[PDB]
């Protein structure tokens, strides 16, 4: 059966083992109907999108204002610049802020 | 990244071709580029009406949803 | 290849802001019942060069986490965590061998792959002198899987694709030895 | 502002610029296939936007050789 | 402060004014840019290369080529811009609102130790995985040269 | 239905046009004649130029004999197919196939045959040319490779039929035969 | 692998480019200086064609513009083996006789162009002669 | 198509002549040319001229000797009036 | 690295290049999304049962 | 069999001379290739061993029972199409050399037989976006294969356009399938039938309605066929219909898995307003292949009610109703261009032009008929009746299929439109009939030696020359036949159509 989902190795991609399991359960014998694949199926479309993910996202951003909470103190530390990622805030004992080299490795 | 280098000229030609005309389209770009800058909330609260008037899932309507499973589910503990 | 993903740093930071890319830390730690290890702190030019001599001495411990990731269904990050640990304390075992026993051939190997982009074909000599020394003192062999003995890459006394440049040091160690160890 | 046909105001006046406007039409599904295909880290749809690429390739010269035989065809007295 | 949308916004202009042939291909030009931009970066830069040899390397300079045996022949601007900005207004072809503005990443592994480019896996597919597709197409290839001068071959 | 035994679910090129019964090469020789024949009586229907019977050109009938050849012979190689498939009279083919396959068997030689094709490149030209034939009118496909995926349990020719005493032989467990995905994968699992 | 030093080379050229654009606004001497006899927009006849210096008042053939049309089934062949190219190794002997395959369909192409002499120019419209032939009574 | 008829040649011919020195400011089909608007040979060449300006009908050399009357060249439009060939962008789009 | 998975500007900012007829379902109907956001509401009503 | 002998003929083609016999007898052997492929399908495929579904090429191409038999209704009309330029028509050279100049005219029909027949087998959206292609392509060409003509180019520019947004249309919803589920294969995505978009699926079909003439596109259609040569009209406003109402029935079948009440709302609506069109469009025409082309819109319409449907009536009613309205849209048109050596020669009034590309082109050129060839104008008639529904005609019993489908799934709306519509259409029917007979006895005494049939010199005066061609007087006969007698096996037919399967099973 013709392949999908390869990845940009010539391999399986990360939703390619959730899509094997829903033809396994598909075209199973054993099966009286394809109630049993509902879940498998709902499983590749959140490998894919992850839309259930991250409406679980859009909850804990809009509640985390209700109760007054700050990101500052709940979000994850980031940083926006590839240039500045530096030693210091990489937690390198001796590092310093000094911008790090990205310009050609 | 072809543009990118081709971006400097044809920005110059278009305030010496048309200048009244590249005053505005630049003019109302900076404008939204501004806007989503400092969270003016406009574009924001256009695109919010679009979604309320043609039926679509809002953010709002979200949240509300999620408050009336909220209150269903804890007053089921009681 | 060198294709823009999602995982790892891009190409320029144009592809960052085009993305919106945010670079996130995490600052806990793995939880207290997950027993602690230490980690690997080598880069790519000493792993490159201890890269078979760290094979030979966790054959054993490489196959077996790989093993249990197949055996795991799916689920290997945490039904192998025990296994990573012994592969990740093995490595470790070579290259503090490689830096009690031969300090000195091996620096002498992956400073020549840093001057020679990191490729094999460029640091025969840098590498006879390091096979020799391991030998001598941890029994490790540099074996290729699948061909015969007698045509392995690195035995070939006369490769067709040598360096454009040759490092220094090489020569150097390589003469120093020639007549000494050699004779 | 698109349900009221906006893009058609936009389309040239010539026959010419239909047939720009069917390759930049064409252009926006290959442009989303590539969105598909890298998001999902599938090579599959990579093939599938080079075959948009090269179909949509012989549409256009299909097009123009009907346009350059037509637009023959009203100078093709060829009387000296 | 995206410098793409100011580009498409010119040529969301100069689209509308376009009086003779010469402004559509030129449409043509500037809409193939900012594409092979945007893809050069961002998504894909295979396929950045993949449309400059096609699309501007076979079709566009044959656009032009024929333009030249065709012809060259000859509201305001308040309407004009008052257009533009109400079409500015909204610009989000998909309605998932979590599933645009909430960010992802993904996790890298080891295991493909044979890293090889994106074209490679599209041979390693395209001439033996899905053969029959590379055989019809130069099939049709076949077909348009056949096709191609039975139009415009007088005799 | 007409059912009979399944010899090979995708018969291979060579194999095809060795089980040529002597009608089949009729059914070619028709073909490869008939086609100048058609012609021929096209003009004796009407002919193309005038309202009398002119033959028509030499060179006509040389074009004609490549079309009704290369045309001749897919009905012949349909033919056989069927044999193969089961869907057609194939007492006489199953005597040979399993002659064929016990003397491969028993001489400790894979029944299929070695190949040029890492295991993926099988399997992928197993998908391509499989029920090919039943396109074969419209254009041409055929099995080359010697491939694995012929739909079959090759246990089948272990047990003796009647008849079939005679031959003497003699045939190891599968786990022995060269070139098979049960005595391939000794060392490595992942590879051959 | 990182391309931020290629991307100030793009930006370099492209602001280059300007300077091409703008030494010439500057550099040159104003009209006043040389003859002051008109600006270029009023200068006609200096802004105006070139013929030879008298003054004057393309519907190429059908091999010109049927040369541009095949260029273009062509160029997509030669461009779409590209994926061949970087998995030549790979794709093994099958992936060689599928290569050979989409060029021997594309060499009927090529052989059905070579016969009906499409590529050629030709010339019809003259170079006609006749015999001449005494027709007594 | 050829939307001209009798009456619009007929009436827009009279405009061209009300723009020439004509004895009688009467003129309809019966009207003369040499006789009753008293025009020689220049004279005449231009109105002739201006009509094919107007109504975009040449006149050959055969007709030339041959013109007496007004109504003639009102009818002769008629039998000789076509639309320019619009190109490829006008006609189709 | 965290980053969006939005589509190119120019494939929804053209006057063009952004009307078919599944794009304009997507952005001026709300069919697709009713149905895709039952999904979403499920995760939250099959928490407590 | 066609691949391997149409590069033989292409590079055969450009080797000889071009003159009209060579290519004539190249003509023929394209109805060789064709005969052959017809021989050896049948040989290979069957309706018992094609009833589950066999992949091929890497599960691209699925070809069923169902498939199967339009693949056969496609090559059978194509050898009837062939004999109209493998063999003399009229036999006077005027008109008939008109389809001996073009030597590539059958290699063209040979590249779109390929894109026929494998355009209903395709089973990923990789190879559906490129089959139709190949098929689409095929039509652009084959109506600008008379480059001379002005009217043949200008069709062939409006169809390219036409048909590019048609493909765009179609190739922009497996974009849209595909950015949803990621995957290809039509097998695949039925897996996921119950959570991709169901009205992409539809999109997909407004590409396809288009390339049919579907109303509110059937604007150009009707413009094309008007407009191209009668050989060429043809075919290009039958054999697209063949492989494409095939293929949006296979789409429709996978479709009622989830049976959404809301698209087949949209499709009726279209169902619904093109028998409005197809039957009021033809009251107020003059020309003939315009009204025909009306005729195929409405004929098409009531066929689109049966693949609506979708129940095991509908392919009983659709496999009855396809093979019977191309044999008579084969025999009108076979009998239309024959008919063209009855025109009468002037010796002006309207300054009517009539063009050697077609020949008869306004309905009144068929005039006395009646008085000039009886017996073809019978089989006109026949026809014409069958068109409209008069039983014991083939075209009865389509029509009465149709409405048991369309009444077995409560398309009770439609179906009533479907009648009254079959009663307005009868009224431009009616008309055709109306100029070759009605006129007879006022006719009867008339002296006309000014007949194009009568320029051709009488070879001895004694001999008998037959006024047609053997080959095309016989086609029309066999066909006619078919029609009036179709009474007799009509059972046993029915029964051929209960064996097709498409996933039915049990
Ligand atoms: C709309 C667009 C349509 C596009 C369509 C385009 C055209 C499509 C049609 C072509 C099909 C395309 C498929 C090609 C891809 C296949 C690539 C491939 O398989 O490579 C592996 C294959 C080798 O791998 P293998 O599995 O080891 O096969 C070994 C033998 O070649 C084979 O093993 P064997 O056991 O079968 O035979 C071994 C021995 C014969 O062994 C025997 O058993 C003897 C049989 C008795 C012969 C009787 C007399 C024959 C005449 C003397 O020698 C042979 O006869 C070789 C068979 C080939 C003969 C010529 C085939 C011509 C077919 C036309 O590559 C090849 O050598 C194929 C050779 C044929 C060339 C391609 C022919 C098609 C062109
Ligand atoms: C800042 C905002 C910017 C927004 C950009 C667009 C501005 C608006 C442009 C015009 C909008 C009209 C179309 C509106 C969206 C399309 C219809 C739609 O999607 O539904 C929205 C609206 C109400 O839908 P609703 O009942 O709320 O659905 C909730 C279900 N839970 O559905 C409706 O009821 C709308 C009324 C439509 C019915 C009358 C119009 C149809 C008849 C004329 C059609 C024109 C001719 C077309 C002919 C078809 C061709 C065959
Ligand atoms: C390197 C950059 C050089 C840029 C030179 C032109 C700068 C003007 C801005 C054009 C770019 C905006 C995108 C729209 C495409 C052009 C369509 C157009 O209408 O161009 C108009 C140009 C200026 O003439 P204007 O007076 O403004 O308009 C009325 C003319 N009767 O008159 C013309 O017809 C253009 C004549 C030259 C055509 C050259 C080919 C077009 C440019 C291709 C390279 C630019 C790539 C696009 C860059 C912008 C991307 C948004
Ligand atoms: C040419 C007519 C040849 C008819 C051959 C039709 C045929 O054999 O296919 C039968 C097919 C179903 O049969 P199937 O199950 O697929 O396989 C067994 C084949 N007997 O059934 C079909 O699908 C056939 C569908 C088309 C039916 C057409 C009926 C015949 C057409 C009238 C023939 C006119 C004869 C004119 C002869 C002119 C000679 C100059
Ligand atoms: C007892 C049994 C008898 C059986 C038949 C009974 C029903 C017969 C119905 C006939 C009644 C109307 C016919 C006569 C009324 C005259 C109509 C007309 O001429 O047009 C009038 C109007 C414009 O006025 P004007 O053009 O000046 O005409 C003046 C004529 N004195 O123009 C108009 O008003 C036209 C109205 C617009 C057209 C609307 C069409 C909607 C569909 C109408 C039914 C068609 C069938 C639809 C379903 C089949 C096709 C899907
Ligand atoms: C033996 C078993 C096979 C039967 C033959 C089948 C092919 C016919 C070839 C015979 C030779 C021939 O065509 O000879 C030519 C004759 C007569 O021609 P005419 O009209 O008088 O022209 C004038 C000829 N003069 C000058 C000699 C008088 O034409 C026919 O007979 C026409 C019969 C039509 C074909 C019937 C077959 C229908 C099959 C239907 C399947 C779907
Ligand atoms: C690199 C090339 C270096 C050599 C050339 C230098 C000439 C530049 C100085 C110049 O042009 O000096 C003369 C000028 C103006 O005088 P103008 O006669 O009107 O010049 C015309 C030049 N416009 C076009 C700028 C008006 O003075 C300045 O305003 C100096 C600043
Ligand atoms: C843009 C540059 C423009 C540059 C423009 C350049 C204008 C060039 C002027 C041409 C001058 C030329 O040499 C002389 C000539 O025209 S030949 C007329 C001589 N005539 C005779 O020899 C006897 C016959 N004479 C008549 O027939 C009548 O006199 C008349 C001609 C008036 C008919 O009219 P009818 O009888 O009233």
């Amino acid at each position: 059966a013709p392949l999908q989902q390869v990845g940009r190795h010539g391999g399986p991609n990360k939703c390619f083992g959730e899509f094997q399991r829903v033809v396994e359960c598909m075209t199973n014998a054993k099966h009286d109907s394809y109630e049993p694949c509902n879940n498998l199926k709902n499983d590749y479309l959140e490998c894919r999108k992850h839309k259930v993910e991250r409406y679980k996202a859009f909850l804990m951003q809009k509640h985390a204002e209700e109760l007054g909470k700050d990101p500052e103190e709940i979000g994850a530390p980031f940083v926006r610049k590839r240039r500045f990622l530096t030693s210091k805030t990489l937690g390198l004992v001796d590092g310093d802020d000094y911008e790090i080299g990205v310009e050609k490795i | 990244p072809y543009l990118v280098a081709f971006r400097p000229a044809v920005l110059v030609f278009f305030f010496i071709r048309q200048p009244i005309g590249a005053g505005l389209l630049a003019g109302g770009f900076l404008f939204w580029q501004a806007d989503r800058h400092f969270n003016f909330g406009i574009r924001d609260n256009i695109h919010n009406f679009k979604q309320t008037i043609l039926g679509f899932p809002t953010q709002a309507s979200k949240w509300e949803t999620f408050k009336q499973v909220d209150a269903q589910k804890r007053a089921q503990l009681v | 290849s060198s294709t823009h993903t999602n995982d790892s740093l891009n190409s320029s930071n144009y592809v960052d802001k085009l993305k919106d890319t945010h670079f996130v830390f995490e600052n806990d730690k793995l939880p207290s019942e997950i027993p602690d290890v230490e980690e690997v702190g080598a880069t790519t030019a000493p792993l490159l060069s201890a890269a078979y001599f760290i094979g030979a001495k966790c054959q054993d411990y490489n196959d077996d986490f790989m093993l249990c990731q197949k055996e795991a269904k799916g689920n290997g990050p945490i039904d192998c965590l025990k296994e990573g640990r012994r592969v990740t304390r093995c490595a470790s075992g070579v290259l503090k061998d490689l830096n009690t026993h031969c300090s000195d051939e091996f620096r002498l190997h992956w400073q020549c792959l840093s001057f020679s982009n990191l490729e094999y074909k460029n640091c025969r000599k840098a590498e006879s002198l390091l096979n020799k020394c391991v030998f001598e003192k941890m029994n490790l062999v540099k074996k290729i899987p699948g061909i015969p003995e007698d045509r392995q890459i690195h035995l070939k006394q006369n490769p067709v694709l040598k360096p454009v440049a040759l490092h220094q040091d090489s020569e150097v160690a390589f003469k120093k030895a020639q007549n000494e160890n050699s004779i | 502002m698109d349900l009221i046909l906006l893009m058609l105001v936009a389309v040239g006046l010539n026959i010419i610029d239909i047939y720009i406007m069917i390759e930049i039409l064409i252009m926006g599904c290959t442009v989303n296939t590539i969105y598909s295909a890298s998001l999902d880290n599938d090579m599959i749809g990579l093939i599938y936007s080079l075959i948009q690429i090269i179909i949509a390739g012989v549409e256009s010269a299909i097009g123009l050789s009907i346009l350059v035989n037509y637009n023959r065809i009203r100078n093709s007295e060829e009387i000296e | 402060m995206n410098l793409e949308i100011l580009d498409l916004s010119i040529l969301g202009f100069y689209s509308l004014i376009s009086s003779n042939s010469f402004e559509s291909i030129a449409i043509l030009v500037a809409t193939i840019m900012p594409v092979i931009t945007e893809l050069w970066y961002n998504y894909s830069q295979l396929f950045a290369l993949l449309y400059t040899l096609i699309y501007v390397g076979a079709v566009v300079i044959l656009f032009v080529f024929i333009l030249s045996v065709i012809n060259e022949k000859e509201s305001g601007l308040f309407i004009l811009i008052l257009v533009l900005l109400l079409d500015d207004l909204d610009d989000n072809e998909s309605n998932d609102n979590d599933y645009n503005n909430v960010y992802i990443t993904d996790y890298a592994d080891w295991f493909n130790n044979y890293n090889e480019s994106d074209l490679s896996v599209i041979g390693n597919l395209l001439f033996t995985e899905y053969a029959l597709l590379l055989l019809i197409i130069s099939f049709i290839l076949l077909m348009s040269i056949i096709g191609l001068i039975l139009i415009v071959k007088k005799d | 239905m007409e059912t009979y035994e399944l010899i090979d679910s995708d018969p291979k090129f060579s194999r095809v046009v060795r089980y040529f019964r002597p009608s089949d090469y009729l059914t070619w020789a028709l073909g490869t004649i008939g086609a100048p024949g058609l012609m021929v009586l096209f003009e004796k229907i009407e002919p193309a130029k005038g309202n009398t019977f002119k033959m028509p050109p030499p060179s006509i009938m040389r074009i004609a004999t490549t079309i009704g050849f290369f045309g001749g012979f897919y009905y012949a190689y349909t033919s056989s197919t069927k044999r193969f498939w089961g869907y057609s009279e194939n007492a006489k083919e199953v005597a040979k196939d399993r002659y064929e396959v016990k003397k491969a068997l028993s001489e400790k030689k894979s029944p299929y045959g070695s190949s040029l094709l890492n295991p993926y490149q099988q399997d992928m030209s197993a998908r391509n040319s499989t029920n090919s034939q039943l396109l074969l009118a419209i254009f041409p496909w055929f099995n080359v490779a010697n491939h694995q995926s012929h739909g079959i349990d090759l246990r089948k020719y272990y047990e003796v039929r009647d008849g079939e005493e005679n031959w003497n032989f003699t045939l190891p467990p599968l786990d022995q035969v060269k070139d098979l995905d049960v005595a391939q994968y000794k060392e490595y699992s992942n590879y051959p | 692998m990182l391309q931020d030093l290629f991307n100030n080379y793009v930006i370099l050229v492209g602001i280059l480019g300007l300077i091409f654009l703008g030494v010439n606004y500057f550099i040159v001497e104003s009209p006043r200086m040389d003859e002051n006899n008109g600006n270029i927009s009023d200068y006609i006849e200096k802004s105006g064609p070139f013929e030879c210096g008298f003054s004057s008042f393309n519907p190429i053939p059908i091999a010109f513009i049927l040369v541009a049309l095949l260029f273009l089934p062509f160029d997509l062949e030669v461009s779409s083996m590209l994926p061949y190219i970087v998995s030549i190794y790979s794709v093994g002997i099958y992936g060689l006789i599928i290569f050979i395959l989409f060029l021997l369909i594309l060499i009927v192409g090529f052989i059905y162009e070579f016969n009906t002499k499409s590529l050629s120019i030709t010339t019809i419209l003259h170079k006609k002669n006749k015999a001449l032939v005494k027709n007594l009574y | 198509a050829s939307t001209l008829t009798k009456e619009d040649v007929l009436t827009r011919s009279v405009s061209v002549l009300r723009g020439f020195e004509v004895k009688t400011k009467d003129i309809d089909l019966q009207t003369t040319f040499v006789q009753d608007l008293g025009m020689d040979s220049l004279d005449l060449n231009d109105a002739l001229v201006a009509l094919e300006e107007e109504f975009d009908v040449v006149f050959d050399d055969k007709t030339a000797n041959e013109i007496k009357t007004v109504g003639e060249v009102v009818d002769f439009v008629l039998a000789n009036y076509l639309p320019t060939e619009q190109s490829i962008n006008h006609t189709i789009r | 690295p965290y980053s969006n998975t939005r589509r190119p500007w120019v494939l929804r900012r053209h006057i063009i290049m952004k009307n078919s007829p599944t794009k304009w379902a997507r952005k001026y109907s709300s069919r697709r999304d009713e149905r895709e956001q039952e999904i979403k509401d499920d995760y939250i009503r099959g928490m407590g049962e | 069999m066609l691949f391997t002998s149409l590069l033989l003929i292409i590079v055969y083609g450009s080797l000889v001379n071009k003159s009209h016999l060579l290519t004539k007898l190249i003509n023929r052997l394209g109805l060789i290739i064709i005969i052959y492929t017809l021989l050896i399908h049948l040989n290979i495929n069957t309706l018992e061993n094609l009833s589950i579904g066999i992949n091929m090429f890497n599960n691209l191409l699925l070809i069923n029972s169902f498939n199967n038999t339009i693949i056969e209704l496609i090559l059978i009309i194509c050898i009837l199409y062939v004999l109209l330029i493998s063999f003399n028509i009229t036999g006077l050279s005027i008109i008939d050399n008109l389809n001996y100049s073009k030597r590539t005219f059958i290699v063209i029909v040979l590249f779109n037989i390929i894109g026929l027949t494998l355009l209903p087998l395709v089973n990923d959206i990789m190879i559906l976006f490129i089959i139709i292609e190949l098929q689409s392509y095929s039509l652009y060409l084959l109506t600008a294969i008379f480059n001379e003509s002005h009217n043949s180019t200008k069709s062939a520019l409006y169809y390219f356009i036409v048909g590019s947004i048609a493909s765009f249309i179609i190739l922009d919803a497996t974009v849209s399938i595909y950015d949803d589920l990621g995957l290809t294969n039509i097998q695949y995505i039925l897996m996921y039938i119950d959570k991709l978009e169901i009205f992409d699926l539809l999109c997909l079909l407004f590409g396809l309605f288009i390339k049919i003439g579907l109303a509110p596109f059937y604007s150009y259609s009707i413009t094309i066929y008007s407009l191209s040569p009668t050989i060429i009209t043809n075919y290009i406003s039958l054999m697209p219909k063949l492989s494409i109402l095939t293929l949006i029935y296979i789409i429709m079948h996978y479709i009622n898995i989830v049976n959404n009440t809301d698209l087949n709302y949209v499709i009726s609506f279209l169902i619904l307003i093109s028998m409005f069109i197809g039957s009021f469009g033809g009251l107020n025409v003059i020309r003939i292949k315009t009204l025909l082309a009306y005729s195929s819109l409405l004929n098409v319409s009531y066929m689109l009610l049966a693949i609506l449907s979708n129940s095991n009536e509908s392919i009983i009613a659709y496999i009855y109703y396809i093979i019977q309205y191309s044999l008579t849209h084969i025999n009108i048109f076979s009998i239309i261009l024959v008919i063209s050596i009855y025109l009468p020669i002037m010796n002006n009034m309207l300054n009517v032009m009539i063009t050697k590309y077609s020949p008869i082109e306004y309905i009144n050129q068929l005039k006395n008929l009646f008085i000039n060839n009886i017996f073809i104008a019978i089989a006109l008639c026949i026809s014409i009746f069958s068109l409209i529904g008069i039983p014991p005609l083939t075209g009865f019993y389509g029509k009465y299929l149709v409405l048991i489908s369309g009444l077995n799934n409560g398309y009770v709306l439609l179906s009533i439109v479907l009648i009254i519509a079959s009663s307005i259409s009868t009224v431009y029917y009616a008309t055709i009939l109306k100029v070759l007979s009605f006129d007879t006895l006022s006719f009867k005494d008339i002296i006309s030696n000014n007949l194009i049939i009568n320029t051709s010199p009488e070879n001895n005066n004694n001999e008998i020359k037959p006024e047609i061609s053997n080959v095309i007087s016989y086609v029309i006969s066999s066909l006619t036949l078919i029609i009036l007698l179709i009474i007799i096996q009509y059972e046993n037919i029915v029964k051929g159509a209960y064996l097709v399967l498409l996933y039915n099973w049990v």
